[PDB]
């Protein structure tokens, strides 16, 4: 209530002096009065706490913040302490939110809370501070300060954007989608460690493209355009190649449709969907496996390889076993199944002759490890009353000498029943996270060496501590200078040449 | 049969080779040194001169296209157009 | 993960899919009854509408076909995301394209255009307009191409600015259309203006064919002006894009790249790597391979013999015809310099006989 009283005091004083006196008066009296009173009472009341800035900002009082901004703008050094207190409150809130102690926190909920806090602060700024530059700079610096204390935030943002991109069930129209994407990229602007963020974005791209074929078809372009306008060129070229692969895949699809429109000699190519992807934009995953191929898939792969070596010569295909899908026409009705490129070898062995066992499908298949077990248990283990691959030894755990049969199961009226045992979770189990963290760390560790050599080859040198400043300046936009690490690393090249330092005395370099 | 495969949605990966037996800047060969090094001996230290591969799969000696990027100009096939995707054949 | 979509809708949709190979009169009725099952929207009835349009196109039933296509256009801006609807409508347009009733084809096209305008289907919309523009260029049409270009540019206009920052791909497609057009009218000034505007604002994700076309135009402009490095780089990127895509323009772009790389002097080879057993031995590229082989070997006599032997595919291009004089001058200069390096004080007629040219040309060189 003091702020309204002092504003009324200012208004009444200025009105009384302007109506009751001359023009050469006014400014001195009101100037000194407001100076002294505002300075003293501001100090006391807005740095004590009593209905202070922290409390009036926590509960969300828009009028109080607006009147405070409009009153404190007249006196110098008021906005400075206002922004300092706001930054202190933001630091406290972040430390209460970015707390690492305690396991069992939801990533998407954490990102949603951070985004809600950012949006609330932006709304308060727009409503009260009239888009002041100082407040924006202070909040940006504070976000940069409290956001880089961890390393799981970028992956959580990636999973949030994957959830927003997989389906636009929330916000069917386009305006709100555009606004939320803009807010997401604005939040990403004040974020560090872009390497792991973009790696997880590529992982989400691989997950959504190799399992879904109708993701957005219109928002992918918007996503990658925002990446172009936001990031530089490190993995944006990776995304370029990723989309180039889809373009070439559809061009190959239509030209192959023209190919089978002109005859086709034998059958086996009944209904095929072959795709062309490059190795430099889609990673292997683990090892480029060498498993077997079912017969109709064998014919399809042979035809595709012959075409690619005939009309796209100069490059050879490499076979791998991680991705794909197929429809298995089974047969009282004819229900078509779905096999994800792994159990279809077992179904090949069954097409030749069923009533096999685990030994039969592990000996005459060149089949991989426990991923085989997960693929095989899809048709038998954990199955509802639409079982298509039944066994006599009904049990949960998998045996070796167990026979497989078939049940018609007329209850399965669905003619495109699928068994989606794969893609149970998308949590990115530690192994791959750690390996890609090591990969991006090595990427940074050789990028810094490339920068230091490329710059100091076009520049001069130092005696004790001159060049470190230039490399920190040119790596300022990348990450922290890390003086100890660079100091320990620059002296490791002395056992070689390229402007070393000389073992006997570290001061004469190989110029 | 009791089961029959109808469709397939395979993913086919491919690798880039365009293997040839000639060079461009030194006019000698893909391997067996270049104009700036001639012989195998005379301070090679296991012949520190290998083959450089670009994103477009074109192949040159590392030294050849390195001096190409250094001597005449850097703009033709710069870091935006020509990448460094491999080292050695 | 899993999500129960619907059981009965899928069951009847598959029943009608099986029925489609039977008499179409019953398949259409069953598909129309699938839309009656849910009533509101469609989901599986969305695909049922597409199947009904296909079967009606089989038995030449267009009026209700277009009414139900309007229903699908309204369904695009519905619970069905505008993701698979674009592929579905591309397939419907291709199916309509099977027949030859151009009036019906363009009625379909205009209804689609207006519906997509109403649905603010920005990406889908300029994709459709770009496809229409490519069709017009393939038929050398500019009356409606100009209108489409103006509309797309206005959509790209940020009021004060004539360009956005994320509609860079939009302007990229627009400039690809205009590059094809001004290749038809060979307007050099408009070509350079387009290339400059593209280089500045186009920075975005390209489609490989579009990037290849724009880089081909840039290389043409640069080698028309005189820049050899820029033209070589542009032909390089265009030929890489053509290698990725597969367009027939790959051979012509490779020939232009071969010409450009020979003009930057300093002894570089364009047939070395990509022109291999597949491409080096290509009948249309073997002549260029032999030319650059002679260029490497500095064999002026063999080079001129190959020029005269394959003149129907060496200087046939008016541009290569223009540049053959400069190429001959450069190769003769290189041979002369190599010949006169090891010694001094050499007579002119011997050089003229070695170069198989006139004495005056030797003196001028
Ligand atoms: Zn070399
Ligand atoms: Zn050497
Ligand atoms: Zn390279």
């Amino acid at each position: 209530v003091y702020i309204k009283k002092v504003e009324a005091r200012i208004n009444e004083e200025i009105e009384r002096v302007m109506h009751c006196l001359d023009k050469s008066t006014e400014e001195p009296i009101v100037k000194v009065v407001e100076r002294e009173l505002i300075s003293k009472h501001m100090k006391t009341i807005v740095e004590m706490e009593n209905s202070g800035l922290v409390h009036m900002l926590k509960n969300g009082k828009t009028e109080d913040l607006g009147c405070m901004y409009k009153l404190f703008s007249r006196v110098p050094n008021g906005l400075k302490t206002m922004c300092e207190c706001m930054s202190s409150y933001l630091r406290e809130q972040g430390k209460a939110l970015v707390s690492e102690e305690g396991e069992g926190k939801n990533p998407v909920d954490y990102i949603q809370g951070l985004l809600d806090l950012k949006s609330r602060f932006d709304r308060f700024l727009l409503e009260s501070f009239n888009n002041d530059r100082l407040f924006k700079q202070t909040i940006a610096g504070d976000f940069e300060y409290f956001l880089n204390l961890n390393s799981r935030s970028p992956e959580y943002l990636s999973l949030f954007i994957d959830d927003k991109l997989k389906k636009g069930v929330k916000g069917l129209t386009e305006q709100e989608v555009e606004t939320i994407l803009d807010k997401a990229m604005v939040l990403f602007r004040f974020m560090q460690e872009k390497d792991v963020f973009e790696r997880y974005y590529k992982q989400h791209l691989a997950r959504r493209l190799l399992t879904n074929k109708s993701v957005s078809d219109d928002s992918e372009k918007n996503m990658i355009s925002k990446l172009k306008t936001e990031c530089g060129c490190q993995f944006t070229s990776k995304l370029e190649g990723m989309f180039r692969d889809m373009s070439i895949s559809n061009t190959t699809m239509d030209e192959f449709r023209q190919h089978l429109q002109a005859t086709g000699v034998s059958l086996g190519g009944v209904d095929l969907t072959v795709r062309v992807l490059t190795t430099g934009y889609w990673p292997t995953q683990s090892a480029t496996p060498k498993c077997n191929i079912p017969p109709a898939p064998r014919h399809a792969f042979e035809i595709f390889r012959r075409f690619y070596l005939a009309k796209h010569s100069g490059r050879q295909l490499t076979l791998q076993h991680h991705m794909g899908s197929a429809d298995l026409n089974a047969t009282t009705r004819k229900h078509i199944l779905q096999v994800s490129t792994f159990q279809m070898t077992i179904l090949m062995l069954f097409n030749n002759r069923e009533k096999y066992t685990f030994e039969e499908i592990q000996q005459e298949t060149d089949i991989p490890e426990r991923e085989l077990v997960r693929a095989l248990q899809s048709l038998a283990c954990g199955k509802p009353t639409q079982r298509v691959l039944t066994k006599e030894p009904k049990s949960k755990e998998i045996e070796n000498g167990h026979i497989f049969t078939v049940n018609d199961q007329f209850t399965s009226k669905l003619h495109r029943v699928k068994i989606q045992t794969v893609a149970a979770k998308q949590g990115e189990s530690d192994p791959e996270r750690k390996e890609t963290r090591q990969k991006v760390d090595d990427d940074r560790k050789h990028e810094i060496e490339a920068a230091i050599v490329r710059i100091m080859k076009s520049r001069k040198k130092m005696q004790h501590n001159v060049l470190v400043a230039e490399v920190t300046q040119q790596l300022k936009a990348r990450f922290l200078p890390s003086p100890v690490v660079i100091k320990k690393r620059i002296e490791g090249l002395i056992e070689r040449e390229y402007l070393a330092r000389t073992p006997e005395d570290r001061k004469v370099y190989t110029y | 049969k009791r089961f029959e495969v109808k469709k397939w949605n395979a993913v086919a990966l491919w690798a880039w080779d365009i293997v040839v037996d000639n060079c461009a800047i030194c006019r000698n060969h893909i391997m067996d040194l270049c104009i700036e090094c001639q012989a195998n001996q005379a301070s090679a230290t296991s012949e520190e001169c290998t083959v450089a591969w670009g994103v477009c799969n074109h192949a040159f000696h590392f030294h050849c296209i390195s001096r190409w990027l250094k001597t005449r100009q850097v703009c033709p096939l710069d870091n935006r157009e020509w990448e460094f995707q491999k080292y050695g054949h | 993960s899993n999500s129960e979509p619907n059981v009965d809708l899928e069951n009847q949709y598959y029943n009608s899919k099986a029925l489609k190979e039977d008499d179409p009169k019953a398949a259409l009725s069953s598909f129309q009854k699938v839309l009656e099952l849910e009533g509101e929207k469609g989901e599986w009835g969305f695909k049922a509408l597409k199947q009904m349009i296909k079967i009606n196109f089989k038995l030449t039933n267009f009026p209700e076909m277009m009414n139900r296509y309007k229903q699908l256009l309204t369904y695009i801006r519905s619970a069905v995301t505008r993701n698979y609807s674009e592929k579905s409508i591309n397939s419907i347009l291709d199916y309509i394209s099977t027949s030859k009733q151009m009036d019906l084809l363009q009625e379909f096209y205009e209804t689609t255009l207006e519906a997509l305008k109403d649905a603010k289907n920005d990406r889908l919309w300029f994709k459709t307009n770009t496809k229409l523009g490519k069709l017009y260029l393939e038929r050398e049409e500019y009356g409606k191409l100009q209108k489409i270009l103006r509309q797309l540019h206005q959509s790209c206009q940020t009021d004060d600015g004539e360009d956005d920052l994320k509609k860079g791909t939009q302007l990229l497609e627009i400039y690809a259309l205009e590059i094809q057009m001004y290749t038809a009218q060979k307007n050099n000034k408009k070509l350079k203006a387009l290339y400059e505007q593209s280089l500045h604002i186009k920075s975005a994700i390209p489609h490989p064919l579009i990037m290849g076309v724009i880089r081909e135009c840039g290389g043409k402009m640069h080698l028309r002006e005189g820049e050899f490095e820029k033209a070589h780089t542009d032909f390089f990127e265009a030929f890489k894009n053509y290698d990725e895509s597969g367009s027939p323009r790959r051979t012509t772009c490779l020939k232009y790249l071969v010409l450009a790389n020979m003009l930057m002097k300093s002894g570089i080879n364009p047939f070395d790597s990509q022109e291999a057993k597949p491409y080096k031995n290509d009948p249309e590229i073997l002549a260029m391979t032999n030319l650059v082989s002679a260029y490497q070997n500095n064999d002026i006599t063999e080079f001129e013999k190959i020029l005269k032997t394959n003149h129907s595919n060496i200087m046939d291009d008016p541009f290569i015809r223009e540049h053959i004089e400069e190429l001959l001058r450069n190769i003769r200069t290189q041979v002369l310099i190599k010949l006169i390096k090891p010694y001094t004080r050499i007579h002119i007629p011997f050089i003229s006989k070695e170069l198989n040219i006139d004495v005056a040309d030797v003196e001028s060189l």
